[PDB]
Formats: C-alpha cells, structure tokens, sequence
C-alpha cells in the first residue's frame, strides 16, 4: 500500500505539471492527494488519512466550483491557454482560487496544515521505504508546482480569452456556496483537528529539516514553478523533450493500455469464441 | 421488552456523572431537553393510546411444541413412515440449531460493539463459547451437502465415532 | 426575452 | 462542414491546410500572445520564402519535409475549440437536438398548447409537398448521363422553386436548442 | 440513546424525501432544486447534532434498523455502524453536497 | 478557390429559407396555452421545518423507541469513558484517583 | 444582477464582488497571522531535538575502557 | 443572463472591425462586399490568417473547406449567421 | 559521440534578450536560483555563527 | 539522517539496525538499573478505553487530557496545558528511545574495540 | 444594441507588441495583426500582475485586523 | 427488404467475373475490392477494408450515420463493432508506438527497481522500539489470564 | 526522429509516401471513388428527403454485414489444418488447464483435511 500510493502520487503529479485543461489538472491533483492518503494508510496512521479525506473534500469541492465559475463565465472554455487576468476581471473567484491553492499546498494553519503536514512528519520520522519517502516529498513539491501553474496561467499575465466579455459572477447562488466552502477551507481543519479524540499518537521530537520539510519543499516548488512560468513567458522556443511528452500524454498509459487491452480482448472474442 | 437477559445478556450500564468545568452552556443538553419536550411527549402519548387500544382488544398466541417422535437410530431401513417422522424431526432440530448459532453470533457482535477497544480482553468467555458452539456445529452438520439428511448426519457421526474409537485404541 | 419553440418527443403517452 | 469534400486536395489546399495547422500548434506552444505573434510572423516568412518555387516537384518535396517537421514539432496536447471535434463541448447538445418529425407524433392536447406554430408547421409541410416533386424533376434533369459526379447540388433555376433536397438542411435542429 | 439514532435515520429520511417528491408528480408545481438544497442543508444540521454528541462523549453506535433475511446460520440485517469516520464524513459530505447543490442550481441553468 | 456560382446561389437560397424557418420557431405572446408569502424565516423556512423535518421526526422516533429498543441487540453502544474522579450514576461509587505524579517539570 | 457586456475594454466591476473577495482574502491572512502569533509550532516545534553526540557515557552506562 | 444572443449587424460590425484592424487592408477601401484578392489584393496565406482571426474572435473553428470557400466579409458574415443560427 | 556544436551554436546567438548566463534553458535558471538560495542563505548562516562566536552564553 | 549514510556507506558492523534492540544485556555497564515505573494501571486503562497503541508510559497524561476534553467539551480550546503535558511526556519517551539506541550503538563500538584488542 | 469602441484607439506604443515589432523589423519583417491583438495590453488590462500581488491580496487589511485583535486581547487581559 | 441472394454475401470469388460481380454487389471498384484470403474462415467474398478505426474519419463531414462516421451504402468493415468511436482507436499518435511502449516499460521497471532498492535500504530514525508496559500489554492483547507469561522488563534510561 | 506506425497507431494520411508520389491512375481512382460516393449520397438524400416516406431507410450494407457475420460463416467455412489446430486448442486447452488447476487444488485440500493439518476456523456454512 505504501509503495502503490507513493507511485500513484508521483505519476499523477508528473501528469499534472503539463496538463492544460484545468479540470484535468485538478483531477490529477485529486489523484495525487489520494495517493498521499494511500501512503498514510501504508503507514499505521488511518486517522490521519481520514482527516486528509475531510480536508481534501473541502479543497477539491471549492477548487472545482471556482473552476466551474471561470468556465461558465468564459463560455465553456476549459483550458488555461485561453484564460488570463482573472485576478482583475473576477476578483471573488480569483481570491477563492488562491485560497484553495494555498490551502492545498499546505499554507500553515489552514485546513491542509492539520493533515498534510502531519503526514509529511510521519513519513519523515517513521521507518518506511526510502524511495517511497523521496518520491512522496517530490510529489508534495510538485503539488506546489502545479498549483503555481494554475495560479499563473489563470489568475496572472495578460488576457487570452475571446474579446466579448460575458463575465457575471454576481449571482448569490454562485457567491454563497463558494463563501461557505472558503469558510470551511480556512477554519474547518482547525476546528476538526482540535475536536479529534487523541488516537494514533504522533512524534514531535525531530530535527528542523525534518520538521519544516513540507513547508520548505512547498516554497521551493512554488519558486521553481514561478521561474519555469517566467521562462515560458520569455520569448524563446525550446525543443520538446520525452519527459514533457511523457508527462503531457499521461505517461502513455491511456494510449497503450486502452488500445491494446480492448483490441486483443474483442479480437479474441470475435475471432475465437463466436466464430471459431 | 419481550426479550430477557438470560438469553440476551447485557452488563449494567456505568455512565459517569456530568462534571462541567467550563462555563459555556451545553447545546447537547439544550437540544436533548427540547427534543424530549417536542418529540418524545407526543410520540409516547400516541403509543399510550395505541397500547390502551390493545388492552381493550387483547388476544393471545401460543408457541407450538412438538413431542419427540422415535429417533432414526431405532428406525428400520426401508420403512418410510417413521423415516419421514425422524427426518422432519431432524429438520426441525436443524432449523433450531441454525437459530441457536444466530443468537451466539449476535451475542459476540454485541460484545465487540459494547467493549469497543477492549474487545480483545472482555469478550474472551463468549469467544470461547462461540468457539465451542462452532466446533460442535462442525461436528454435527458440516460437510453434509445440499441434500443434508438425518441419515447423512448419522453416517457422519458413525464415521467420526469410529475414528475416535480407533484413535482411542492406541 | 425572445423565446423560441423547443422540439420535444411525445411525453404525453 | 457546409461544403462537401472533393476527390483530392490540391497542392495549394495542402499547403494552406499545413499553414493553418502549423499556426494553431504554434499558438498552442507559445501560449503568450506577443510570443505567438513573433513566431507566427517567422513561420509566415518561411512560407513566403518557399512560396515562389517553380519546379513543383521541389514544392512537393518541401511539403513532405515540412509536414515531417510538423509531426516532429507538434504540440502533444494542442488547443481545440470547445465546439470543434475533440473539444470539451463537442456534440454536447445532441441529446437536445430532437428532430422535427416528433411533432407529427404529438397528441392533439400538446398540439393545442401551440396552435399558431403548428399552423405554420403544416404550411411548411405543404410547401415541402409541392417542392419535393418539383425538385425530383429538377434533379433528374440535372444528372449527367455519364462521367464525373460530385456531391454538390444545384440551386433552383427558376422563380417560385426551391433548391433540391432543402428539407434536411433548412429544418435541421438548432445548435443550442435549449 | 434515542436522539442519536433518530438523528441518523432523519438524515436518511430527509435524503430520501426529494426522491419521493420527484416521483410524486408535483415537481411541475414546486421548485425542486431549491427544495432539495433546503433538504440537504437540514440534513447537514441534523448531521451536526451527532457530531457534537460524539465530540462530547466519544460513543460509537451500531444500529440494526431492519432484518432483511436469515439463511441458515447467516443473518443478513440492515445495520449501520455510526462511527467516528461515519459521523465526520457524513457531516463533511453533507456540507459539501449542499454547496454543490446550490452551485448546480446556478450552473446547470438553461438545461 | 471561392464559391462556384452553382454553390453560391444554392447557399444564398438555402440560408434565406433557413431565416424563415428560424423566424417561424418564435412563439406568440399567448404561447404556451396553459389550460401568504410572509418572509423566508417565518413562512418559507418554518413550514418546511414543521412538515419535512418535524413530521418525519415523530415517525422515526416511534420506530427508534417502540420498534428498536424492544428488539434485544438492535441499538448497541460502546461503554462511555470513565476517568478517575468520576461518579457512576447507576451504581453510585467513585473510582479512586491516580498516583502522585512524580514528574511535573512541565 | 445582470450587467452590460463589453467588447474589448475592462468590464465594469461591481462593489459586492470586490468587497467580498477582499474580505475573504483578509480573513484568511488574519487567521494565518493570528495562529502564527499564538501557536507557532509550524517551525521547530517546541521541543528542541537533542544531539545524541553530546550525551555522556556515564548516563548511557557503557563499561569504561 | 449570460451568453447574449448574436445579431447580423453585430456580426458584420465585428468582422469589419477585425478587417479594419488588419494592416494590409486600408479601412477606407474596405467594404462588406470587398473581395480579398480581386479588389483588396491579398493572397491565400492572408486569407488563412483572416479566417484564423475570425475563429479566434468568435471562439469556434471554421472547418478547412468552408475556410477556403469564404472570400469576402459578406460571405464570412453569412457563414457565421448560418452556423450560429442568427435569423435577425 | 556526434558533433552537436552547430546546433548548440544556434541556441545561443538568438538575440532574445536573455543574458549569456541564462540562454541555455530552464535548467540554467533553476541552477542560478539554486546558487542564489544557498550562497545568500549560507552567508546569512555564516554571520549568525560568527555572532554566536562573538557572544558567549 | 546521518546515521543512515554512515550505516549504508561507511560500516554496518558498528552501526546498528532497528530490529534487534537491545542486542546487549540491560545490566551490562549499569551497576543497578531500575525498572521503568508507570502511573496508570490496567483498570483505569480499561475504564478510559485507551487504544492499545496509546497504552504506553504516558497513559496517565492521556487520561488527564481526555478528562479535560470531556469536561470542557464546549470551548474545546481549553486543554492546551494538558496537551502540552502529554506531548512533553511523549517527547521524553522519544528521547529515552534515542538514548537506548545511542547506548547500544556505543556498545557495538565497544564490542568492535574489544574484538580488535583480542 | 451593443456599441463597439472606435478601432483607432488600438495602438502599438508602450507594448510588448512594440517589442515584438522591433524584433521583427530587425529581421525585415512586419506583423499585420498587432493592432488587432493590442486590446489585451491597454486600459484595465494594462498592468503587470505579480505573484506577490496575487498571494498578498488583502494582506494589508488582514494585518490591520490582526493588530486590532492583538490590541483587543491586550485590553481584555 | 427486397434483398435477394445475388445481393447477399456469397462464396469466395475465383474467376475475375465473380470478383467483378462481388465488387459491384459491395458497391466498390474492381481494383479496390480485395476479399479475405481463402483460408476457410467463413469470410467469403466480404472485402478487406483497411484496419482503421472510425476515429480517423473526417469529423467535419456530415456522414449519413454520424455516430458511426459512415455514409449510406459504402461497405462496412468486418470489425465495425470494435472499431467504433466508443471502442478501440487506431489514430496516429504524436509519438511512435514503440517509443511509448518502451517509455512505459522503462518507467515501470525503474519504479519497481527503486522500490526494491528502498526496501533493501530502509530509511528510519535513530530510535529503539516503542516501550510498552505490563509484559507488552499481555492481558490487553488477549493473553491467557490463568497462564503466567514470561516477564518482559523495560528499564529506565 | 522518425514516426513508426503501428496497427494501433496508424500512419498519417498526409505523412504516407503514396500521397506525394501520385499518378494519373491514382487520380482517376479517387475521381471514380468520389463518383460512387456521390451517387450513393444522392440516392440516400432522395430517400431521406422524400416526404411520402413513412418508414426508416433500410441499409443494404448493414444487412450484408449482419448476414456475413452471422449466416454466411458456416457456408464459407472449410476445414484446414490451421483452423482445426486452432479450434482444438481453443476448445480443449483452457479446459485441460483449468481441470489440472482445480484438480491439484482440490486434491491438496482433500489431502490436508484427511491428514488433519488444515483447520477450519469458523467455516460452518460452506
Ligand atoms: C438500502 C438501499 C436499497 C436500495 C439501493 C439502490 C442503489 C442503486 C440505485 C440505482 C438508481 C438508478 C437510477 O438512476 O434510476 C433512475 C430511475 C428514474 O430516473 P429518471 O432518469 O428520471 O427516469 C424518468 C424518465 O427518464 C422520465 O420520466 P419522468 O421524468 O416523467 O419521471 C416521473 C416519475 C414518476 O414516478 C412514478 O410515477 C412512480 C411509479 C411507481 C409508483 C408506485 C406507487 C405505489 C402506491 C402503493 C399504494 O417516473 C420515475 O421516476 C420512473 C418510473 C418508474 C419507477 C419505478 C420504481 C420502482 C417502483 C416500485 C413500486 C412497487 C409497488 C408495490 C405495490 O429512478 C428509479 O429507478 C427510482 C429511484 C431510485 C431507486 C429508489 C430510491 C433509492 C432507494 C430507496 C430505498
Ligand atoms: C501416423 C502416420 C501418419 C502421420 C501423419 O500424417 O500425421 C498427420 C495427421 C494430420 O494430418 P495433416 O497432415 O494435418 O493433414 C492435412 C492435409 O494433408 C492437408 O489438408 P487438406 O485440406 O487436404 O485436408 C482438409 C481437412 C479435412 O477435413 C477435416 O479434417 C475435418 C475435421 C476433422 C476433425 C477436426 C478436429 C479438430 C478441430 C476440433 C475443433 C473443436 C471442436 C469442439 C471442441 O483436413 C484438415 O483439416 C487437417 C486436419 C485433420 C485432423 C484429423 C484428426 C483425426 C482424429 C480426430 C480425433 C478426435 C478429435 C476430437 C473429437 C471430439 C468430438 C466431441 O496427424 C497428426 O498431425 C497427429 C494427430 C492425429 C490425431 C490425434
Ligand atoms: C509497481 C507495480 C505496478 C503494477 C501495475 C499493474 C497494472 C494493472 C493494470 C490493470 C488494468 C489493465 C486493463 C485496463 C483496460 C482498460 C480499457 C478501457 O477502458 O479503455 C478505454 C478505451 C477508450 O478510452 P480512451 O480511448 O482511453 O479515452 C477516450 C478518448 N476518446 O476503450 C474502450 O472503452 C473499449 C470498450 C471496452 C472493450 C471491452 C473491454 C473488455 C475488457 C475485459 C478484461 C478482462 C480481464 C481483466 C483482468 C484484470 C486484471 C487486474
Ligand atoms: C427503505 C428502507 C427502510 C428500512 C426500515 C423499514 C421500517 C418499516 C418496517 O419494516 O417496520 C417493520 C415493523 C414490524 O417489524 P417487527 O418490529 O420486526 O415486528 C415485530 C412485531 N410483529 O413495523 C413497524 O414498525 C410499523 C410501524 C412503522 C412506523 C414508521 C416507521 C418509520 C421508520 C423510519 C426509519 C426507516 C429506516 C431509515 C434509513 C433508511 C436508509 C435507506
Ligand atoms: C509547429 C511546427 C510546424 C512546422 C511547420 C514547418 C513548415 C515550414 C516549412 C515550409 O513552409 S516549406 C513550404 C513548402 N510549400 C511550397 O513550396 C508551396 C509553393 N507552391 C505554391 O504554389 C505556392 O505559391 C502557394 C503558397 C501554395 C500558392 O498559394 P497562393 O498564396 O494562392
């Protein structure tokens, strides 16, 4: 379970760095955090996994609701290449999207701090697979990186949408549930984690580089993704590489598996069972 | 309560006293009092009306008891009448035995839920009871097949008794 | 408002 | 969409198709608008400096090499418009594109709920009823005895007459019916 | 011991109420998205009640509502394990679903 | 190349009939021919609470008390936490307190 | 509720959306600052992780040699 | 609420707006019936770029064969109206 | 091994505005941020250790 | 950590493994060693219904924290002192475990020195 | 109806499109879609959005509320 | 209906006139029609259409069967029900199939090998085991009260 | 740096070499194919736009496809050594393999119960 969760969170973070559809990016974010929960269950910490279940539910609900408001305002436009300047054109949605991104990355004392940081502390300070540990830390850093990718390509830079502005987010049926989910994503982790009965006792005696590990890798992930986005802004074309092709095409797992297993299965069916 | 603790045992409840160190009111107590005064009183009034209507129209039903027909061990081969009698008696005992196992399993589940974390220590005597009743059920009814019968059960018991007698020789 | 007729199947039956 | 494809694409058509596809993948790579405009002007300069080739075998060879380079340098996940095939909202409203012949099968109560629209509807059906015979006669006139035949259709060549096979084109369901 | 079970079953009954309303042939007269959103928010409040109770006394409950079937020595009964995970995920899921239902009423208009 | 006169004339006539068909898709002002508000807190949310919440409360609570507690092992709860210094309501005894706690450095 | 569309200019921003967005952002930052002031266990903990090398051989109790 | 309906005059105004913002076309000589190579003197790459600009404005792709069929702003306006069902 | 100098001779004479220490791509920018993050962090850690030597307990 | 690279790269004979701890007699090098004393006993463990994982040598502080929370269930931010006491007890237990680990590591080094001296 | 702005306001001066135009004129090339593209760099969109400006939105009022809350806690205790 | 045996599929064509008749029946050209090899597999005179899925068909064209992307009267592939758009895809990929296969296999092998490396080289903390009182909780874990276990002694340090 | 097509990832129709080395025979072939497609399209459009039609349009291609897939296979089947071997393997090999798997497992289980080594914890309802 530990190895499987570490593998899937690493793979889905890899896909989410170069996905372009925003729903695809946050779906791979969902799969990465689900992998982190599987890691937490690989350790003997099921209650931390359930705490992150609740935390991740709040985060992804508000993140997809904000993305849906962006899509509905931009007339069913779904990828980040035809967005931009959201911080100025849609301030409420941009503010809540930034809140969700920071809370998902693990900005301290939000809902994500009381589950994700304890998960990183447990994996750093308990006996596990070393490679699973390293790729879990890398997956957390990449979580920061694709959250920064969403923030950059949606809420920053210049507008890239079609000119006709049909932006109207003033509907209370839009504004109120995002507000409730924002109140959740700010305070619910604190309230829940201070109301949990003490189970699955933690260790807190640890070095500083094993304590602030999650915050440090989140900060460096934000910085690396910011510099990558600035280089993409910079006027220069680079030749594509197999790493980016692998990450963009979902590791070739859908193409290979979804083309070879239905083909041999249905070909075996028709050409052997029925006919022969 | 139509059930009784000789067949469905239950330890007496030991709840602690409320000792509120804080000064804040308890919304649980407030909502419990409001829920009682709003919900429990009309429900218990309707139930009292229903029960006095039942007392006005009260009837009785009985639990059927079957006398013991002669067993299949004294049953002659090929005489289908007392074969049928012993077979239906064995079927009735089989169904009663199934319900006996159901009561024991329900008791074990109740012990586990009541003890919670301490189920590895306080459920020991009914875990031993469950192990004994499971072993006896496996001795009398296991591996009979879909067409289980009194004759098949007797053949299995005779084979097991012969095995135990041969093991008791040495 | 400029409402337009929408085409639907026979839901009466 | 509204024009039927020919037997073959000419060399100019292939070059323009490659130009449009290359510029679409170029904007997919560039994302930012000034970068896209710079690189698009560079690609336009490349096409212009290979424009005036007179051999046409060298032009076909250059087209082959250009499309090999395009397949090597294309975006793995290009930008697709939502209403275009492969898009997010492609064929989204086909579950609402209900064909017009169910109005023939509605009950008189639902028909009575919309009286004047249905009166216009039998007006359209009767217009179709004379125009169908007229257009079958016209299409029988227009067919060449032998040789090449394309999917293009003639228009009405006299007054008071309608273009042949107009019903499925005119009375198609709306793109956003609801 | 009665308020807890009554609250859990009221959560389930409040969830099943809009389905019966939907098949009850009065959707054409009432506002079904608003009615269902109110139903989910009330389910959230009556789900908060056992959340506070479990935060106080940490009692874990097992409720055997309906006996479905008995097959020899195996008794299939409709039972609910109202646990820490069950209560907390019920409250979180109901709050999230209330938000999603209001967002759906905004989003999937002209449908 | 551009539209042939064969096809440009057809699309002009086909689109002209397309405007007329879409014009006829409009509705008359009489279409379709179909054959105590108070405030939200006092009527809209109060009638919902006494009908969709209070009425199902009574039917559920009747089943919970008079059709679940009557069966033996239906509602089973874990034992409550008993700490030193607590008083048992049912029994009336007091559990003795803990030891002297030698470590009190923090 | 509805507002007039714009062709190529900046859209007209209502006051409600900007005030509520600023309020939510300010509330999040106030919560972070308040918790960082009160319980700053996000950095270093509060336990001062010991150095095993500075421990003495007498309290570790190995035989001397 | 959202997604206001399109008009024929709005489509014509927007198409003429983008063709006026194009540099190779002088806005005084530009008309709704101005042919792209006959009396505007452009070429096929410019035609492709014009169709791409209309596509990027209106947010949907014109397929390729209709794209080389379209050659004046009146035809482009008629195609947009036929595609988005703008009857007035 | 293959002569890849002329293709790398095209990726550096581009007058794209980046200085000579950054034209190679995202690896160089990452590495330059990395050598900023440990030199300045090291210098700040150096002056703390010198101050701790300066002031005893 | 530095112990991992020293075990996997420098030497594994003198640097221990986490499984067989301790690998030495407890009285070796200690003239007298007192048994570890515990406050709570099994009756209050069972009455407090502690998880068998958390029935360690800080169970008395855990029972104090749980009693504080159950008493002041409203205003749940009222057992910070008891939580700190329990966490510092767990920190002391962790430091005790590190002390045992370092003691048996130095005992392995002493065994290596004895084998070299022989 | 909806009225369009006057296309003549869409200029090139002070824009990354001017930077692109200079870079293209260094190679003897002219970009004809620049005025069509120019609306995204003028008016309300004419501003450089920075990552600190995105993250620290509302930080001034959050800090003010934090200082007010600290003063309230000091006055109450 | 009105479909007779001269329009239904028949036996494998041998003579060129039979091949021309089969091509005219399937509404193909004589040069384009090419039946399956005569291996006795029940194919008959049914043509070998190229093994390309319906995804590669032109999506901007108004096919008569728009879900199937096919016109009316054209020959239907023998594997239509597996080459439909809900099913197996044969469209060209931006990167070659063997490259994708070797990249997937190399990624999986790299992950498995490094997981084995991390298993043989575990990462932990410089601590001992967790100390548990009362003979490692002998009675709590379900030990026999009548039997007396071997005492497990933990010492202060 | 060359695209390698597969049966599951075919060669692009404009990256194939046959489209650039085109011949007048090929051009006449595509002209004839367009002619056949246009005749079929005209026939289907007439049948589709006929208002007197009161039924669905039958598809002879679909009828031929179903007849070839269902009722023609056994008339056109001839026994060869290859398909005889294929049928024998596909009809007996899985049966023999699963027979040996189940027989080995059941014999091992029976041996374990008859020697008493296999215990049944609470298996009472088998
Ligand atoms: C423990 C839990 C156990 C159960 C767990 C189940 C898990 C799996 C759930 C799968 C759900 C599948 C699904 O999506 O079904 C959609 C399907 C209909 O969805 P739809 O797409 O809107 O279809 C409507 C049409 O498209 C368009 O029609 P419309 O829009 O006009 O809809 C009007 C509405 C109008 O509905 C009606 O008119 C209701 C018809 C039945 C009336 C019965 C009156 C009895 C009076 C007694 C006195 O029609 C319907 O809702 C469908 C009609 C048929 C429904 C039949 C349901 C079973 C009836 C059994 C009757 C038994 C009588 C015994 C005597 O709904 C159902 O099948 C029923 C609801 C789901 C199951 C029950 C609720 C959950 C379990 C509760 C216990
Ligand atoms: C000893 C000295 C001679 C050695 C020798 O020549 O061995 C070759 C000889 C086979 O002859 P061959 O050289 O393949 O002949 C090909 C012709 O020269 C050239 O082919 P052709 O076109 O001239 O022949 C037409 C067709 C002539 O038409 C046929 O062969 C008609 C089909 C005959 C039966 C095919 C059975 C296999 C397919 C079963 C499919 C699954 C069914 C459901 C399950 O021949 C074949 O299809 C060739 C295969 C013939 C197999 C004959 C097997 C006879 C023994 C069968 C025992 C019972 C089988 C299971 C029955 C189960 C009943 C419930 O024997 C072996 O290879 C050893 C196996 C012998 C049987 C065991
Ligand atoms: C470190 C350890 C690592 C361990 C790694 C272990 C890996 C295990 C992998 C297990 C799963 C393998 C098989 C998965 C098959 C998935 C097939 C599928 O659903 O493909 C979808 C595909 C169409 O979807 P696609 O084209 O991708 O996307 C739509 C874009 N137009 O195609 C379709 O939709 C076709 C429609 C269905 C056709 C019939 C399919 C029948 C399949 C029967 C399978 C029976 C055997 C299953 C064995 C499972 C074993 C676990
Ligand atoms: C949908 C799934 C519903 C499952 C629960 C069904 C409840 C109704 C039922 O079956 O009641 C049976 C009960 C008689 O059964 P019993 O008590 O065993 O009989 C002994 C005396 N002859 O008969 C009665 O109690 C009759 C009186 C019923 C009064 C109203 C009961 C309302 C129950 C509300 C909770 C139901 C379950 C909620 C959760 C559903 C989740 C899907
Ligand atoms: C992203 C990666 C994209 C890579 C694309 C690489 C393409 C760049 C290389 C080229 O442009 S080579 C173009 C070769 N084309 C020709 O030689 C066609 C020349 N023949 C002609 O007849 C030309 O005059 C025209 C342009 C086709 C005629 O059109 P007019 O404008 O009507």
């Amino acid at each position: 379970m530990l190895c499987l969760g570490a593998l899937t969170t690493l793979f889905t973070a890899i896909c989410a760095l170069t996905q372009n559809d925003i729903k695809k990016i946050i779906a791979f974010s969902t799969s990465s955090q689900l992998g982190l929960m599987m890691v937490t269950l690989g350790m003997n910490q099921p209650h931390l996994a359930f705490l992150h279940i609740c935390t991740h539910a709040f985060f992804k609900a508000m993140l997809f609701m904000c993305s849906g408001s962006i899509i509905h305002s931009l007339a069913d436009e779904q990828d980040i290449r035809k967005m931009g300047n959201i911080t100025k054109i849609m301030p409420f949605t941009s503010s809540c999207l930034v809140i969700g991104s920071l809370a998902l990355t693990g900005m301290p004392f939000l809902t994500g701090f009381y589950s994700k940081d304890l998960i990183i502390e447990a994996i750093n300070t308990c006996n596990t697979n070393a490679w699973a540990l390293l790729i879990t830390l890398i997956a957390t850093s990449m979580t920061a990186m694709y959250s920064m990718r969403i923030i950059y390509f949606v809420t920053m830079t210049k507008p890239r949408f079609p000119p006709l502005i049909s932006i109207n987010e003033n509907d209370p049926d839009l504004m109120n549930p995002i507000k409730r989910l924002a109140f959740g994503s700010i305070f619910a982790g604190f309230v829940i984690s201070y109301n949990i009965p003490p189970t699955s006792i933690p260790v807190l005696t640890m070095p500083w580089f094993l304590k602030t590990t999650a915050l440090i890798i989140s900060v460096l992930g934000f910085l690396i993704a910011l510099e990558l986005n600035n280089l993409t802004m910079k006027l220069s074309m680079n030749k594509a590489n197999p790493y980016s092709s692998f990450s963009t095409l979902l590791g070739f797992f859908p193409s290979i598996i979804h083309r070879i297993t239905p083909m041999k299965s249905l070909n075996l069916s028709l050409k052997t069972s029925l006919t022969l | 309560d139509s059930w009784d603790k000789d067949v469905y045992p239950e330890p007496p409840s030991r709840t602690p006293a409320p000792s509120p160190q804080t000064s804040l009111p308890n919304p649980i107590t407030y909502l419990t009092k409001a829920y009682d005064l709003v919900v429990d009183w009309p429900v218990t009034l309707v139930r009292e009306f229903i029960e006095r209507q039942h007392a006005k129209n009260r009837t009785y039903y009985y639990h059927r008891q079957y006398r013991r027909v002669p067993d299949i061990t004294e049953c002659k081969e090929g005489d289908v009448l007392c074969i049928y009698e012993a077979e239906m008696q064995w079927r009735r005992d089989f169904k009663v035995d199934q319900e006996i196992m159901n009561i024991i399993q329900e008791r074990l589940k109740a012990c586990q839920q009541r003890e919670g974390e301490n189920y590895q220590q306080n459920c020991a005597k009914e875990l031993e009871q469950f192990t004994k009743v499971t072993k006896a059920y496996q001795d009398r009814y296991l591996d009979l097949g879909a067409y289980y019968s009194a004759r098949k059960c007797l053949a299995k018991q005779k084979q097991r008794m012969l095995e135990e007698r041969k093991a008791a020789r040495q | 408002g400029k409402r337009l007729f929408v085409v639907k199947p026979s839901l009466y039956y | 969409a509204f024009c039927a494809p020919p037997a073959y694409l000419t060399h100019q058509q292939k070059v323009l198709r490659l130009y449009k596809r290359a510029l679409r993948h170029l904007e997919s790579w560039c994302i930012h608008r000034d970068k896209y405009r710079y690189f698009a002007c560079l690609m336009r300069a490349r096409f212009e400096e290979h424009k005036n080739e007179k051999d046409m075998m060298r032009a076909t060879q250059l087209l082959r090499e250009a499309e090999e380079e395009f397949w090597q340098n294309q975006h793995p996940q290009p930008y697709i418009f939502p209403d275009s095939p492969g898009g997010t909202s492609f064929e989204r409203y086909e579950c609402y594109k209900v064909p017009e012949w169910c109005l023939d099968y509605w009950h008189p109560s639902e028909k009575a709920m919309y009286p004047d629209y249905f009166s216009k509807r039998e007006q359209w059906k009767k217009l179709r009823m004379e125009s169908w015979d007229r257009e079958v006669k016209q299409l029988q006139e227009e067919t060449s005895p032998d040789g090449i035949m394309t999917e293009a259709l003639p228009p009405a060549r006299r007054e008071g007459d309608l273009p042949p096979l107009w019903w499925h084109i005119v009375t198609r369901p709306r793109e956003r019916p609801t | 011991m009665n308020i807890f079970t009554t609250s859990i079953l009221l959560i389930f009954i409040l969830l099943l109420s809009p389905i019966l309303i939907s098949m009850s042939n009065l959707i054409k007269h009432i506002n079904f998205p608003l009615y269902t959103t109110t139903s989910i928010k009330f389910s959230f409040i009556i789900s908060l009640l056992p959340l506070l109770m479990f935060f106080h006394n940490n009692m874990e409950y097992m409720i055997t509502t309906w006996h479905w079937v008995t097959m020899n020595s195996m008794e299939l009964k409709m039972s609910f394990k109202t646990d820490f995970f069950s209560i907390l995920f019920t409250s979180v899921a109901l709050f999230v679903t209330w938000s999603i239902m209001q967002f759906s009423s905004w989003y999937m208009h002209s449908d | 190349s551009g539209y042939t006169p064969d096809e440009k004339l057809r699309l002009q006539q086909l689109r002209e009939l397309r405007r007329r068909w879409l014009k006829d898709q409009e509705l008359s002002p009489r279409e379709p021919v179909l054959p105590k508000n108070m405030v939200f807190k006092a009527y809209r949310s109060s009638l919902f609470a006494v009908s969709h919440v209070l009425i199902p409360m009574w039917f559920v609570h009747y089943y919970v008390k008079y059709h679940m507690a009557t069966k033996p092992y239906t509602i089973v709860s874990s034992k409550p936490r008993i700490f030193p210094g607590d008083t048992i309501l049912e029994t009336g005894e007091v559990i003795p307190p803990m030891r002297d706690f030698p470590d009190q450095h923090h | 509720v509805h507002i007039q569309p714009r062709y190529r200019e900046f859209p007209q921003l209502t006051r409600s959306q900007v005030i509520q967005g600023e309020f939510l952002s300010s509330l999040m930052w106030f919560w972070i600052l308040w918790r960082f002031w009160h319980d700053s266990d996000a950095v270093l903990g509060h336990f001062s992780y010991p150095d095993p090398s500075q421990w003495t051989d007498e309290e570790l109790g190995i035989p001397p040699d | 609420s959202d997604a206001p309906p399109l008009t024929l005059d709005g489509i014509k105004d927007r198409v003429l707006y983008v063709l006026k913002l194009y540099d190779k076309i002088d806005p005084e000589k530009l008309s709704v019936n101005s042919h792209f190579m006959k009396d505007l003197g452009l070429d096929s790459l410019d035609q492709v770029e014009i169709i791409m600009a209309m596509e990027d404005e209106f947010g949907f792709e014109i397929p390729d064969i209709d794209a080389e069929k379209l050659m004046c702003p009146q035809e482009i306006v008629d195609y947009i109206a036929d595609k988005k069902d703008v009857y007035e | 091994f293959e002569n890849k100098v002329p293709e790398k001779q095209k990726l550096f004479q581009e007058d794209n505005g980046m200085p000579v220490h950054l034209k190679g791509g995202a690896s160089d920018a990452l590495l330059y941020r990395a050598t900023m993050a440990l030199t300045l962090g090291g210098t700040a850690y150096a002056i703390y250790l010198l101050a701790m030597a300066a002031f005893p307990k | 950590g530095a112990h991992l690279t020293r075990r996997y790269l420098w030497d594994a004979s003198v640097e221990p493994d986490p499984e067989k701890i301790p690998s030495f007699p407890p009285d070796l090098g200690f003239p007298e060693r007192k048994e570890r004393v515990m406050v709570a006993t099994q009756q209050e463990m069972m009455d407090a219904q502690l998880t068998l994982q958390q029935r360690d040598y800080c169970a008395h502080y855990l029972i104090r924290l749980l009693k504080c929370k159950r008493d002041s269930f409203p205003n749940f931010l009222a057992c910070k002192h008891e939580q700190h006491d329990w966490d510092y007890c767990e920190h002391l237990d962790y430091v005790k475990r590190m002390k045992e680990f370092e003691r048996e590591r130095r005992l392995l080094q002493r065994k290596k020195r004895r084998a070299l001296k022989e | 109806k909806m009225e369009l702005p006057d296309y003549r306001q869409w200029k090139i001066e002070g824009t990354p499109l001017e930077t692109v135009q200079k870079k293209l004129a260094a190679r003897g090339l002219r970009d004809p879609w620049a005025r069509n593209e120019a609306w995204r760099y003028m008016g309300g969109f004419a501003g450089n959005i920075t990552f600190p400006s995105v993250i620290l939105k509302g930080f001034k009022w959050g800090f003010a509320a934090f200082v007010v809350a600290l003063g309230a806690e000091y006055f109450l205790d | 209906f009105h479909m007779t045996k001269d329009m239904l599929p028949g036996s494998y064509p041998r003579t060129p006139e039979e091949r021309a008749a089969a091509a005219k029946k399937y509404n193909m050209r004589v040069e384009d029609y090419e039946p399956y090899p005569d291996d006795g597999m029940g194919y008959g005179d049914y043509p070998m259409l190229p093994n390309r899925s319906q995804h590669e068909r032109d999506p901007w064209y108004q096919w008569d069967h728009s879900e199937l992307r096919m016109n009316w009267g054209e020959p239907i592939h023998w594997d239509l029900d597996m080459y439909i758009r809900n099913r197996v895809d044969t469209s060209p990929t931006p990167v070659s199939w063997d490259v994708m296969c070797k990249h997937l296999f190399g990624f999986v092998a790299f992950m498995v090998f490094m997981f084995w490396v991390g298993h043989v080289f575990p990462s932990y903390q410089p601590v001992g085991p967790k100390q548990y009182p009362y003979n490692n909780l002998y009675l709590e874990r379900g030990g026999d009260p009548t039997k007396e276990p071997e005492p497990v002694v933990h010492y202060d340090i | 740096s060359k695209y390698k097509p597969a049966p599951l990832a075919t060669l692009p129709s404009t990256l194939d070499p046959a489209e650039y080395d085109v011949s007048p025979e090929t051009r006449r072939a595509q002209v004839e194919r367009l002619s056949i497609r246009a005749r079929l399209k005209r026939e289907y459009l007439l049948q589709y736009n006929d208002p007197k039609r009161v039924s669905h349009i039958e598809d002879p291609a679909l009828i031929r496809w179903t007849y070839a897939r269902s009722a023609n296979i056994y008339p056109n089947f001839r026994p060869t050594p290859k398909n005889s071997l294929l049928g024998a393997v596909a009809g007996f090999g899985p049966l023999i393999f699963w027979y040996y798997v189940f027989k080995t497992d059941r014999d091992r289980k029976e041996r374990l119960i008859q020697e008493g080594k296999l215990d049944r914890k609470f298996n009472i309802s088998y």
